[PDB]
RNA sequence: UGACGGAGCCAGCGAGUCUAACCUUGGCCGAGAGGUCUUGGUAAAAACUCCGUCGGGGAACGAGGAAUUCCUAGUAAGCGCAAGUCAUCAGCUUGCGUUGAUUACGUCCCUGCCCUUUGUACACAC
C-alpha cells in the first residue's frame, strides 16, 4: 500500500480486507488474488478541527486527516470509519461513496 | 614469480616455503602452474611491485 | 613431511634456547648480586 | 505473481501459459521475447489460414485436448 | 631451509583411534557440552 | 526497522566502550571491597579519594556466557539458513544438503542471483538467526562462513579434509535428532568464543538418552568434526562414525555481518610474521 | 589525491559533502573580454612570482 | 510558473525519471519520440497508459522521461511505469480530483502493477 | 533447437606514482659495462531485436544406457563483463548484472525420522 495500512477490518465475507491508510484513504483487497479491488478516498471529507492552543489552519493541519478505525456492515456493503478528528463517516462500498457524515 | 625456477617438478619441491621481496616484505610461495612451465604463485604481504626482486634464502 | 618435521625441531630448540638463557642469566643476578648487597651491607658499616 | 498461492497460475491468461510453455526448451530457457515472437507469427498464419479467429480455435483446442480420466498405478 | 606454515595433518589410523578413545572415554564418563534450558 | 537496527547497534557500541573504560573501577572497588572484609590499610590513591570512597555504597550493592547470544541464549531456537555459494556445482550441493541436514533447525538455499544485501536483509526481516555461506574448489569445499544475524560476529573457517557421505557409501540415512555435543581442548579466551559461536549454533538441552553426537576437536590449531551414533554395552561403549568428517580452521573473525567486509575485525590469522609458526592460535 | 566512489559520493550526509567543480568548456563572455596588460606589466607579473616562490622555499 | 510535475518508476534496477508539463501535447522518452522505443513485441506495453486512458488527457500536457539501468524488458516495464505514475499526480495537483481518483480505479482495474512496482522480497523457508 | 554480412540498443560491481611478455637478423656508438636502431617468429558486454543471404567430419563420434544424485520463484537453465582481499583459488575462485519458465504449495498410503501415549492449565465446552 502506497501509505502505513494503521487500521484493518475485514468483511464478514472473508475473501476482502479494508485497509486505512495515513494518506487518508480506504482500500478494499481481494483475498483470492492479492489485488486491489475498491478504493474510497476519505481525506477530503473529514471535519478536522483546529485546537485552541495550535498555530496553524484546520485546514493545512494533517493531524487529523486520517481514519484509525474501520469496520463493514453485515451484508458486506457500507464501512463505518471514525478517527482521531471530529466526525464518523459511513461509506457505501459498490459505488465507493459517502452516504453520511456525522458530528 | 617466472625465474626463481624452470620445472613444475623443481616448484613442487620447493612450493609452501617462505620468501622476502628486496623490498623487505615475507610472502610463502604456494604452488606450482601449468601453460608456463616453472613460474609459481606466492602470496605476499602487500601488493608487490613489478619493479622489484624476489629472493629465497638457502644454505 | 619435512615442513612438519623441520619446524617442530626449530620450535623445541628456539624454546630450549631460552630456557638455558634465563637460567644463566638468573643464577649470574641471584649468587653475585646477593654477594654483593652482602659487601655493600659491610661497606655501609665502617 | 502467477506462481505464489495455489491457483494464481490459474488466474493468469492463458495465452501467457501458453507461450511460457512453448519456450520451456532445452536451449530456449530465458527467451521470452523469442517466444513470443514465434506465438505471434503462429497466429499469423492460423488467421490466414482457417480465416475465423485464433484465439477462439487455441481455446478450443486446449479444451477439446483436455483428458478426462486418467489412472495411477496400484499401489 | 625454512618454512612459513605448518603443513595441513593427514588422517591416519592413529588419529582416528587416538580421537575415537578419547571420544569413547568421554561417553563412559558423560561428561558433556551442551546448551541448557533457561528455564523460569 | 533498519533506523530501529542502527540505533540498538550503536547503543551497544557505546556501552561496550564504557564497560572497557571503567573495568578498572571494577578492580578498585575489587580492592577495598577486599581490605573491609580482611581489614587492611588502603593505598595513597584510594586512601586520598573521596568521590569513589563516598559514593561506595551503592556500588558495593552492585556486583558465564559471551555477551551477543546472552540476550536470548537459551530462549528461542537458533534457526540456520545454509546457503551455497553462486553457480554451485553438484557436489557442492550436495554438501550443502548434508550440512543442512547435520543442524537441527536448518534450511537449505541455493544461491542463484540472491546478493548478500539482499540476503541479509530478508533474513534480518525474517528472523534467520544464522547464516552459513559455503564456497568450493571444484567440487571440493574449501571455505564456510558463519553469521548470526542480530549484528552479530562472521567467523570464516577454511575446511580442506572434507569426506562426503554419498561419496562414502549407500550408509542408509542419519538420524538427525538433536544432538550431543562434544568439545575439547578449546583453551584461549578465543577458544572460548569459537566454541560460544559453535554452541549457539547448535540446539540446546538434547534429551538426556540421545543416540548421536557431534564432536569438535582441537588438534593442533586445527578444529576436527565428527558425527558418531552411540549404542551402550554394559562393558563399553562402540559408536559408528557417520556425518561427514572433515578438519576445520578458523582464519578470521568480523565483529559485522559477512556483507561488511569493514567491520571491526577481533581477531585474523597472522601468517607472515616472522613467528607465525611457534605459537598456537596464531 | 584520495578519489571517492560514486555510492560514497552520491550518499554522503549533507555537511559532510565533497565539493568537485567541473573545469568550465564553453569559454564565457568576460573570460573573453578582459583584457590582460603588456610589457611592463608582464615583467611585473614574472617578478612576483619569482619573489613569491623564492620567500617560501625560505620559510 | 510553469506547471510542473515529476515522478519514478523502478524495475529491477532500472530508473525511469518523469518530468510532465503542461504544454503543446507531446511524448518524449529521452529525446525520440515514444514511437521508436525499440524493442517493437512491447511498444504496446509501454503505450499501455496512453491507450488505456485515451488520449486528450494527454493532449492538454507535455511528457519528457528519461531512462537508465537495468536492460529492455526492465526498461520497458519502467517507462510504462512512470508515465502512468506521472499522469495521475499532475491530475491530483493541477487538474480534477475526479479525474485523479477514476484514473487511479481504471489503472487498478488493469494491472496494479503501473502503479506499485512490487519490491520482490526474498523468502524464508 | 542453425550459419554468415551489415544494422539496431540497455547493465552493475570494482580506480595503491601502481597493470604487466620472451626468443631473432644485423647497423651505429661505446675502453668497457653497455646504449640506441634495426630486426624475424612464438606467449594473452553478451544473448536479444528489425533487414540480407545459403539451404556429417580427418580412427572416431549424430544430445550420451542401467543405476544413483540435486531442485519449489527472481528459484531451473541460459549469457558476458570484473575483481584475486593474511586461510583456499589460476587446470581456476568469488562477486555484479541482464533474460526468466514448467509443475506440487498437497498428503502420512510406501520410505524413513520424531513424538507422545497421565489434561493438571483455571473456566465453558469433548
Amino acid at each position: 500500500v502506497y501509505s502505513d495500512v494503521l487500521a484493518l477490518s475485514m468483511r464478514p465475507d472473508g475473501k476482502e480486507v479494508a485497509v486505512s491508510t495515513l494518506k487518508g484513504q480506504i482500500s478494499i483487497f481481494n483475498i483470492e488474488d492479492a489485488k486491489q479491488v475498491g478504493n474510497i478516498d476519505c481525506r477530503k471529507d473529514i471535519i478536522s478541527g483546529r485546537f485552541n492552543q495550535d498555530r496553524f489552519t484546520a485546514k493545512n493541519s494533517e493531524r487529523s486527516k486520517f481514519f484509525t478505525t474501520i469496520h463493514y456492515s453485515f451484508d458486506g456493503m457500507a464501512i463505518v470509519a471514525g478517527g482521531n478528528n471530529n466526525s464518523i463517516c459511513l461509506y457505501d462500498v459498490p459505488n465507493e461513496v459517502l452516504l453520511k457524515r456525522f458530528i | 614469480i617466472k625465474d626463481m625456477f624452470s620445472s613444475a617438478m623443481e616448484v613442487a619441491r620447493f612450493e609452501g616455503a617462505q620468501i622476502k621481496t628486496v623490498s623487505g616484505i615475507r610472502g610463502e610461495i604456494k604452488r606450482a602452474l601449468s601453460k608456463p612451465e616453472g613460474h609459481y604463485r606466492a602470496a605476499f604481504e602487500d601488493k608487490i611491485l613489478m619493479s622489484d626482486i624476489v629472493i629465497l634464502r638457502s644454505w | 613431511f619435512e615442513a612438519r618435521q623441520r619446524i617442530e625441531e626449530k620450535n623445541k630448540e628456539s624454546s630450549d634456547y631460552h630456557a638455558k638463557m634465563a637460567h644463566i642469566v638468573n643464577t649470574i643476578n641471584t649468587e653475585e648480586g646477593a654477594e654483593k648487597n652482602k659487601y655493600e651491607r659491610e661497606r655501609k658499616l665502617r | 505473481r502467477y506462481a505464489n498461492k495455489r491457483f494464481r497460475k490459474a488466474q493468469c491468461p492463458i495465452i501467457e501459459r501458453l507461450t511460457n510453455s512453448l519456450m520451456m526448451n532445452g536451449r530456449n530457457n530465458g527467451k521470452k521475447l523469442k517466444a513470443v515472437r514465434i506465438i505471434k507469427h503462429t497466429l499469423d498464419i492460423i488467421n490466414v489460414l482457417t480465416d475465423q479467429n485464433p484465439i477462439q480455435v487455441v481455446v478450443d483446442a486446449i479444451t477439446n485436448t483436455g483428458p478426462r480420466e486418467d489412472t495411477t498405478r496400484v499401489g | 631451509f625454512d618454512r612459513t606454515a605448518k603443513p595441513v595433518p593427514v588422517i591416519t589410523s592413529e588419529v582416528t583411534e587416538s580421537l575415537e578413545d578419547m571420544i569413547r572415554r568421554r561417553i563412559q564418563d558423560s561428561n558433556f557440552d551442551d546448551l541448557q534450558r533457561r528455564t523460569l | 526497522m533498519l533506523r530501529r537496527q542502527a540505533r540498538e547497534r550503536r547503543e551497544y557500541l557505546y556501552r561496550k566502550a564504557q564497560e572497557l573504560q571503567d573495568s578498572q573501577l571494577q578492580q578498585k572497588r575489587q580492592i577495598i571491597k577486599q581490605a573491609l572484609a580482611q581489614g587492611k590499610p588502603l593505598p595513597k590513591e584510594l586512601a586520598e579519594d573521596e568521590s569513589l570512597q563516598k559514593d561506595f555504597r551503592y556500588d558495593q550493592s552492585l556486583k558465564q556466557v559471551d555477551d551477543e547470544y546472552a540476550a536470548t541464549s537459551g530462549i528461542m531456537d537458533p534457526r540456520i539458513i545454509v546457503t551455497t555459494s553462486r553457480d554451485p556445482s553438484t557436489r557442492l550441493s550436495q554438501f550443502a544438503k548434508e550440512i543442512k541436514l547435520l543442524f537441527p533447525n536448518a534450511v537449505r538455499l541455493n544461491r542463484g542471483n540472491y546478493v548478500m544485501p539482499n540476503l541479509v536483509d530478508a533474513c534480518k526481516k525474517s528472523g534467520t538467526t544464522d547464516l552459513v555461506v559455503l564456497h568450493e574448489h571444484r567440487g571440493v569445499p574449501t571455505s564456510l562462513t558463519i553469521s548470526h544475524f542480530p549484528h552479530g560476529p562472521t567467523a570464516q573457517f577454511s575446511l580442506h579434509n572434507v569426506v562426503m557421505r554419498h561419496d562414502i557409501i549407500n550408509a542408509g540415512n542419519q538420524s538427525e535428532v538433536n544432538p550431543h555435543l562434544i568439545f575439547d581442548n578449546f583453551t584461549t579466551a578465543l577458544g572460548k568464543r569459537v566454541v560460544c559461536i559453535l554452541k549457539h549454533l547448535f540446539n540446546a538441552g538434547p534429551k538426556k538418552d540421545s543416540e548421536r553426537v557431534i564432536t569438535f576437536a582441537n588438534r593442533g590449531d586445527f578444529i576436527s568434526v565428527r558425527q558418531h551414533v552411540y549404542v551402550r554395552t554394559r562393558e563399553g561403549v562402540e559408536i559408528a562414525e557417520v556425518g561427514p568428517r572433515f578438519e576445520m580452521r578458523l582464519f578470521e573473525l568480523r565483529l559485522g555481518t559477512l556483507e561488511n567486509k569493514d567491520a571491526d575485525v577481533e581477531w585474523q590469522l597472522r601468517r607472515f610474521i616472522r613467528t607465525a609458526n611457534k605459537k598456537d592460535y596464531l | 589525491g584520495l578519489k571517492v566512489p560514486k555510492a560514497v559520493q552520491k550518499e554522503l550526509p549533507f555537511k559532510s559533502q565533497i565539493h568537485q567543480m567541473k573545469p568550465q568548456k564553453k569559454k564565457t563572455y568576460m573570460a573573453k573580454r578582459a583584457v590582460v596588460l603588456g610589457g611592463d606589466e608582464k615583467k611585473a607579473r614574472s617578478f612576483i612570482q619569482k619573489v613569491l616562490t623564492i620567500s617560501k622555499a625560505k620559510d | 510558473a510553469v506547471p510542473s510535475v515529476q515522478t519514478f518508476g523502478k524495475k529491477k534496477s532500472a530508473t525511469a525519471v518523469a518530468h510532465v508539463k503542461a504544454g503543446k501535447g507531446l511524448i518524449k522518452v529521452n529525446g525520440s519520440p515514444i514511437t521508436l522505443v525499440e524493442p517493437e513485441i512491447l511498444r504496446f506495453k509501454v503505450y499501455e497508459p496512453l491507450l488505456l486512458v485515451g488520449l486528450d488527457k494527454f493532449s492538454n500536457i507535455d511528457i519528457r522521461v528519461r531512462v537508465t539501468g537495468g536492460g529492455h524488458v526492465s526498461q520497458v516495464y519502467a517507462i510504462r511505469q512512470a508515465i502512468a505514475k506521472g499522469l495521475v499526480a499532475y491530475h491530483q495537483k493541477y487538474v480534477d480530483e475526479q479525474s485523479k481518483n477514476e484514473l487511479k480505479k481504471a489503472f487498478t482495474s488493469y494491472d496494479r502493477t503501473l502503479l506499485i512496482a512490487d519490491s520482490r522480497r526474498p523468502e524464508p523457508k
